[PDB]
């Protein structure tokens, strides 16, 4: 088992919308 | 077209190349996964039973594959009896690949036809023939009808046992012909001859090679008929304690492990005590690591209480020992075993002498973690992840060590070096999620290695911030601190991507550290690209902004309290509109949208009833006196306006908690976290009704005390204990000033006052469902009526009856049982007049239960009303544990009505 | 050596008529395709007539070739009746059939003038068109006489009768100018422009087209109102369908015969 079992913070979890927010936000890469 | 697909098949099959009838064989295939239809799967398999009876071998090899692949068809087959016989015709040739291929194909066909006698003499015969290929195909097809039938396994034990006996084949042919004996399950009494046979076989053969497949197939034997699994394990134990093949003990290891995973409540006292000195004597590390790994589950199940169950002590016991001394070993695998089954062991049982141990365990806890800490490799990386179950399984058994813990793991993430932070990161976030004073007694300490991330990482700075950003939050649960939310705002301005800023926010919100996650939604916000992702961002920015002013809360001051709630909901009322301007025909956020509306009517509720609160003294007394005699008082006893909407709030705060279990009801797809969090704002929902209904309200009819059990903490969140502990305030407050006064509310505003700081000043917790979803599971629900293309009614002759022939498809998005799998399926319809006691008649429900993913249902509905109506249906998908879950389409139907010329000439003589 | 790509659409839409255009296919199929909405369109007419008692001037032969002309209501229920002359029960069942009841008497001084409103179905699905303005009149009765019968409505098509042809109108034409040159005019301005004519009013004649074929077939179908015309479009190619079908599978038995 994993260590920690609420853990949003993976990868392959992760669904197709915020997977779409994923793709444009690491395009984009910065924080001002 | 499915018919056109069919012949033109069949004229590739009677096209003169060989090409192209093995073309079309293998393209059949595909015809079967896309039309499932019985009369053209029956066809297709007659014509090939036809083509492998005549064809030139490389189409029969083509044809066996395209059954070996496509089987799970085979059971909608018609011409049974035809299909078998030209398949079995065809094995009388004198070609032996020919047989060969044919019983490949009789063994395919096991799953149809598992009786046919001449079948079983066939494979028995060629069983014993001398032509290699055909020797093993027989083989083959013996092991699937032996799957598959009894009789044949009895026939076949019997053959076996004389075959080899008889001493004749190679030991290459012994090792094909033994794994038949895997399907002797059907009964005791065969499993008994074939046991005593395997005995006899592993006694008369001493080769590594016969003896690692002979144990192999006597155990799934034993573990698939499970009535001599004590013998089994005493015979595993004998070869492991006395035969010197390293290999063959490796084969105790790996079937001892799988007998532990499948039946552990059969291992005995003396099984674990035989296998503990057989790991004590051992000289090899790698066997003691499959032993300890062996002892690791036993510890993990119920057996270790069958152990420790007395009718010698617990540290005269054999296991203590051997587990102490490999957590201390040099070999890091044998360590992490050892802190294994020392947590298992601590964690489970309880006696008196075992809090050395709990000193051990813990202590060479810390041995595992600076081991692993400093080892980097990736079976480091997997002992450190081991060590870190340990870790969250011991602090939620026993909270007793925590702090000692907690302190540990900290001092090990001053040392170490940039790769287990994230692992032990996660770990110290669950347990301090657990118990709250972990993050607070040291808050300092996790600053200082969050400052020196950024010239400390360079690979995974972006896993290693949004961990260690996460557990800050949890650390300062409370208000956070500007100067160190501005050195995180520097760290993040300086080194971050914008996802995992991002990232860091969604903790923010999932904590509750509102005015942190409102400047990274604000700086997303003035980035972003997309449009619904712009307003998506605006609206979480509002709620967090709101969140921050309700955060913003001074204690028994109403004024203030319901300033700070009217900029609050100018902020919801902000947010929930770019929310719905979010809100899109794909990934429509249903479920946030509801939850924050009704998070926004239960902030109205709240600042409705502390006006009236406030308002009670508006001479609401002085109005009853005035219009009744104050003594006897003819609306009520101290009537008032004000105790008129207290029973308006009442009932409205009643219906806000049927709107809350509705929306839980109709979600049902999130994890256990948000249906409780979910569950948690009914329950103060209904705590407000509660309080106001037994206080301002009947007392005396009240009589209400909380003589249960209340304020255990077996909650999963610190937030759900503290709203628990507000609850269990609010019930104690209440149940002493039940009978003080009289319903005039003197101190009563005072306490319902109270209780609404309170709830307000537990400020939320935004969740996961109302973030990234899982499990998104779906009813397509398609009924079948006469097919009203555009919305013209359905005309029905209203003397006979109507039919419906609804039916259903389930979907899944991913795995489909994450959390919940479904069960069964309540479909439920009903009528409505829909020209103006509303055709509530007939009030139908059925529980169908789909066996697979499509369902069907034919409903009956009687009417003889001329109007039109309306047809409603619900999907009531009901899951394994028995739950309404009321989710689907619920689509509706109209339904004209009309009637004979001759009925209504008929009704018109009448 | 293949079909074309032949196209579809359609100008406007009206209960009674429907105005339409394709292109891109041959005169010949454009010329099976009306006589196709002509002949085999199956409807609902009424068929056998029994008379109790008739005196009226009018003759029963008479009476009954109204009725049979009367038309009705056809949507559904016709492709799900089956042929009266392949459905295997005594006389005329349900599954095949429609019964109609008609019997007035005319006792009042006025003629009383007996309309297909009168009527009796037993169906509630088949009625006369104008049921569901004037309606359709049958015989004028003068006081005194009556008329008893009884009627049953079957399924056929124009092969049969124009009874069962239910098509008022087609309208099915192309080249308005001409171009391929079908037609010879000896005095082109004095023949009169067509509605689709897109010539000059100097010229209104296109020119001769040495290589083409006629194309972009213009049809105006008006129902009589039993059916909807997209209904009988639909009906009237899947007739085509069933029948192409039919002649497939005989020929091809015809050829497994003959070799
Ligand atoms: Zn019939």
């Amino acid at each position: 088992a994993h260590v920690w079992e609420d853990n949003w913070d993976d990868d392959n979890v992760e669904d197709d919308f915020s997977n779409q927010l994923r793709a444009e936000l690491e395009k984009h890469g910065y924080k001002m | 077209d499915a018919n056109s697909a069919l012949m033109e098949l069949d004229k590739g099959l009677r096209s003169g190349k060989l090409g192209e009838q093995c073309e079309a064989v293998v393209r059949f295939p595909r015809l079967f996964q896309k039309y499932p239809f019985p009369i053209l799967i029956n066809s297709a398999f007659l014509k090939l039973a036809d083509v492998f009876r005549v064809g030139n071998n490389f189409l029969r090899l083509c044809v066996l594959k395209v059954t070996q692949q496509s089987e799970k068809h085979l059971e909608k087959i018609l011409n049974v009896d035809e299909f078998v016989k030209r398949i079995f015709s065809v094995i009388h040739s004198n070609d032996p690949v020919a047989r060969a291929i044919t019983l490949r194909m009789l063994g395919s066909l096991a799953s149809i036809i598992p009786e046919r006698k001449n079948a079983h003499h066939s494979i028995r015969q060629s069983l014993d023939s001398h032509d290699n290929v055909e020797v093993e195909a027989a083989v083959f097809a013996a092991a699937n009808f032996s799957a598959q039938s009894k009789d044949f396994a009895v026939g076949i034990c019997n053959k076996i046992s004389e075959m080899i006996q008889g001493l004749a084949t190679p030991v290459d042919l012994k090792l094909k012909l033994i794994p038949i004996l895997q399907h002797m399950h059907h009964d005791a009494i065969l499993a008994s001859s074939a046991r005593q046979l395997l005995q006899q076989l592993v006694t008369s053969y001493p080769s590594t090679k016969m003896v690692i497949v002979s144990l192999h197939t006597f155990t799934l034997l034993a573990a698939s008929s499970l009535v001599d699994t004590p013998k089994q394990i005493q015979l595993l134990l004998q070869y492991l304690k006395n035969d010197p093949r390293k290999a063959v003990k490796r084969l105790a290891i790996q079937d001892l492990k799988l007998l532990a995973n499948k039946t552990p409540h059969t291992w005995s006292r003396e099984n674990i005590q035989a296998l503990c000195e057989c790991a004590l004597q051992t000289p090899y590390d790698s066997l003691k690591l499959g032993m300890l790994s062996v002892l690791s589950t036993l510890s993990g199940t119920i057996a270790i209480k069958h152990y420790f169950s007395i009718v010698s002590s617990p540290r005269s016991s054999d296991l203590v020992k051997l587990a102490q001394e490999c957590c201390y070993h040099n070999n890091r695998g044998i360590a992490a075993h050892g802190v294994r089954v020392l947590t298992n062991i601590t964690v489970s049982c309880q006696e008196k002498d075992l809090l050395a141990l709990e000193q051990d365990a813990v202590f060479g806890l810390e041995s595992l973690l600076v081991l692993c800490s400093q080892d980097d490799s990736p079976g480091a990386q997997a002992t450190l992840k081991i060590a870190l179950n340990c870790m969250v399984k011991l602090a939620k058994g026993r909270p007793h060590l925590s702090q000692s813990v907690v302190e540990t793991l900290l001092t090990q993430l001053h040392s170490a070096q940039d790769a287990a932070r994230i692992l032990m990161c996660h770990c110290l976030a669950a347990i301090a999620m657990q118990l709250p004073v972990l993050g607070d007694g040291m808050l300092g300490d996790l600053m200082e290695l969050y400052k020196v991330i950024g010239r400390s990482a360079t690979d995974k700075q972006q896993e290693l911030l949004v961990s260690l950003a996460t557990v800050i939050f949890v650390a300062s649960q409370k208000a956070l601190s500007v100067e160190s939310k501005a050195v995180i705002k520097q760290q993040l301005e300086s080194v971050s991507n914008g996802w995992t800023v991002y990232r860091i926010a969604r903790q923010a919100s999932r904590m509750g550290n509102h005015d942190m996650a409102k400047e990274l939604y604000q700086s997303l916000l003035t980035q972003v690209a997309s449009e619904h992702f712009y307003f998506w961002l605006n609206s979480l920015k509002e709620f967090s902004h709101a969140e921050q002013c309700l955060t913003g809360l001074q204690e028994e001051n109403y004024s203030s309290a319901l300033s700070c709630i009217a900029e609050s909901l100018k902020f919801y009322h902000k947010g929930i509109a770019s929310l719905t301007a979010a809100s899109t025909p794909l990934n429509p956020l249903s479920f946030q949208c509801e939850f924050v509306k009704l998070r926004i009517d239960l902030l109205q509720a709240f600042s409705q009833l502390i006006c009236t609160c406030n308002s009670l003294k508006t001479s609401p007394p002085p109005a009853i006196a005035t219009t009744i005699a104050m003594t006897l008082g003819n609306d009520l006893q101290r009537c008032g306006r004000i105790s008129n909407q207290m029973k308006q709030s009442m009932e409205e705060f009643r219906s806000l908690a049927s709107r809350y279990g509705d929306l839980y009801q109709a979600s049902f797809d999130a994890d256990s976290a948000t249906l409780r969090n979910v569950e948690l704002q009914q329950q103060s929902c209904l705590l407000i009704s509660h309080a106001i209904e037994a206080l301002i309200l009947d007392p005396e009819s009240a009589s209400f005390q909380e003589y249960g059990s209340t304020g255990t903490a077996h909650a999963d969140s610190e937030y759900e204990r503290r709203m628990m502990s507000v609850y269990n305030h609010v019930l104690e407050e209440v149940e002493s000033l039940n009978r003080k006064y009289t319903p005039v509310s003197y101190m009563h505003t005072a306490c319902l006052c109270n209780a609404i700081i309170a709830l307000l000043k537990v400020p939320l917790s935004f969740q996961r469902y109302f973030f990234q979803k899982l499990q998104s599971t779906s009813i397509k629900l398609a009924l079948s009526p006469s097919p009203r293309n555009p919305a013209e009614p359905i005309a029905v002759q209203n003397n006979q009856q109507l039919a419906l022939k609804v039916e259903g498809v389930v979907q899944h998005g991913s795995k489909p049982g994450l959390f919940r799998k479904i069960q069964s399926v309540c479909l439920n319809v009903s009528s409505t007049l829909q020209s103006k006691i509303d055709n509530m008649t007939n009030e139908m429900e059925q529980r169908v239960e789909p066996h697979n993913d499509y369902f069907s249902t034919q409903f009956l509905l009687n009417f003889a009303i001329l109007g039109t109506h309306n047809i409603t249906v619900e999907s009531s998908v009901k899951d394994a544990n028995g739950i309404v879950w009321k989710t689907g389409p619920r689509t509706t139907i109209f339904v004209k009505s009309l009637e004979d010329p001759y009925s209504q000439q008929i009704r018109l003589q009448q | 050596p293949y079909a074309n790509q032949p196209t579809v659409r359609i100008t406007e839409l009206t209960d009674e008529n429907v105005k339409f255009i394709i292109e891109n296919t041959d005169l010949a199929v454009a010329n099976s395709i009306r006589r196709v909405f002509i002949a085999e369109v199956p409807i609902i007419a009424i068929d056998w007539v029994q008379i109790d008692a008739n005196s009226s001037v009018l003759h029963d032969e008479f009476i009954a070739h109204r009725l049979g002309l009367i038309p009705l209501t056809s949507d559904d229920i016709v492709d799900k009746l089956q042929y009266s002359r392949d459905c295997t029960c005594e006389e005329f069942c349900p599954e095949c059939s429609v019964e109609f009841t008609l019997d007035v008497r005319c006792n009042e001084d006025q003629t009383r003038h007996v309309t297909s409103r009168d009527l009796i179905s037993n169906s509630p699905r088949v009625i006369p068109v104008t049921s569901r303005q004037d309606d359709i009149l049958i015989v004028k009765l003068r006081k005194g006489q009556e008329l008893r019968l009884r009627a049953y409505a079957k399924k056929g098509f124009g092969k049969e009768h124009a009874k069962w042809n239910p098509t008022a109108g087609v309208a099915f034409e192309y080249d308005p100018d001409n171009a391929l040159r079908h037609t010879v005019y000896p005095k082109p301005e004095e023949w009169p422009k067509s509605e689709y004519s897109e010539l000059d009013e100097d010229e209104s004649q296109a020119p001769y087209d040495p290589n083409g074929k006629p194309e972009r077939f213009y049809y105006n179908v008006e129902s009589c109102g039993s059916l909807r015309p997209e209904t009988i479009v639909l009906s009237a190619l899947s007739g085509l369908k069933k029948k192409l079908s039919d002649l497939q599978t005989q020929l091809s038995h015809e050829i497994q015969s003959d070799v």
